[PDB]
């Protein structure tokens, strides 16, 4: 029953217009159940290839995510890569994540989605998605998505190159092969390699690692980022979990770019929100969404 | 394979007459 390319249409048919759209209960449970199946036959480390985009957090901020498919190409037009925070604080997170599972299960292959701290019930259970489900639809629904959020990939290495994830390094990450081995479905733990990866910031005056503000995870200093893509044989780190002003930020001589994709956060912000490109020979550009004011 | 970056950043003027706050 489940009808992918009409759950699109009704989807993007709002765009040019912060309009709703209200799918069927057992439409978005199918989402859900054929991604998951989905998440869990790919790698938990995703291997890829360029040319992609890349984007950080949208935040529920749907209108948003159309304009950045509106300027970066509808898929399959551009393969993507998401890092992850599809929900919470914004204003239609439902909306958000359909459209991103859709596309997930068109183009399993060309599309790409990596966790982020907030796909996380004990997170979104209090930052809005629950409140969302429960408001539009019911409880079961949100209990659905954690299910299927619980098998989303950790992390992914573009061409051997780019090495990314939602928050950021480890001092317990010494090899891929322990990203490997994490298996799923699983919660996000409240401390070790995948707390981290979700929730720790890199911080400029820090040495080595540090107790975070947040009161979960670690800072992480330059020189950590440094030996870390010697060790791997990488060039860059590509990161989101920061609101940033112009979208995108770079950290110890852009061996670290953060990206955060939500423009005008929560209304709370100024922001711009950002788009990487990586064309076929890993040359990085920005795109740049900017509310008017 | 070698990582490089682009100077030119291209911008747009997007909606800011829009809700994008949520009840939590
Ligand atoms: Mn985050």
């Amino acid at each position: 029953m489940l009808n992918i390319d009409s759950i699109i249409q009704r989807l993007l048919e709002v765009r040019g217009s912060g309009k709703n759209v209200q799918l069927q209960e057992n439409e978005i449970r199918g989402l859900c159940l054929k991604s998951r199946e989905i998440f869990l036959s790919q790698p938990i480390l995703l291997e890829l290839e360029a040319p992609l985009k890349i984007c950080g957090d949208i935040h529920g901020q749907y209108y948003d995510l159309l304009r950045l498919f509106e300027y970066g190409g509808f898929p399959p037009e551009s393969n993507y890569l998401f890092l992850g925070d599809y929900v919470d604080r914004g204003k239609q997170s439902l909306e958000t994540i359909c459209l991103l599972l859709a596309y997930k299960i068109k183009y399993p292959e060309n599309f790409f989605l990596l966790r982020g701290n907030h796909e996380c019930a004990s997170i979104n259970r209090i930052y809005g998605f629950y409140d969302e489900c429960k408001r539009r639809y019911n409880i079961k629904l949100w209990k659905t998505f954690t299910d299927c959020f619980n098998c989303l990939p950790i992390a992914a290495i573009v061409d051997e190159k780019i090495f990314c994830c939602h928050g950021g390094l480890s001092p317990d990450l010494q090899s891929m092969e322990q990203i490997r081995r994490i298996m799923r479905p699983t919660d996000v733990p409240d401390q070790g390699l995948l707390c981290d990866l979700l929730w720790s910031d890199p911080d400029k005056d820090v040495l080595g690692w540090g107790e975070n503000d947040r009161g979960v995870s670690f800072t992480f200093g330059a020189e950590v980022v440094a030996k870390f893509l010697h060790k791997h044989d990488l060039d860059l780190i590509c990161r989101a979990h920061q609101v940033v002003e112009d979208g995108y930020e770079f950290f110890a001589k852009r061996q670290l770019v953060t990206l955060f994709s939500a423009p005008n956060y929560c209304g709370e912000f100024d922001n711009a929100g950002a788009m990487m490109s990586v064309d076929e020979t890993l040359m990085c550009s920005f795109q740049i969404l900017k509310p008017a004011e | 394979k070698k990582v490089t970056f682009l100077e030119e950043v291209t911008e747009y003027y997007i909606s800011g007459d829009e809700d994008r706050k949520g009840p939590w």
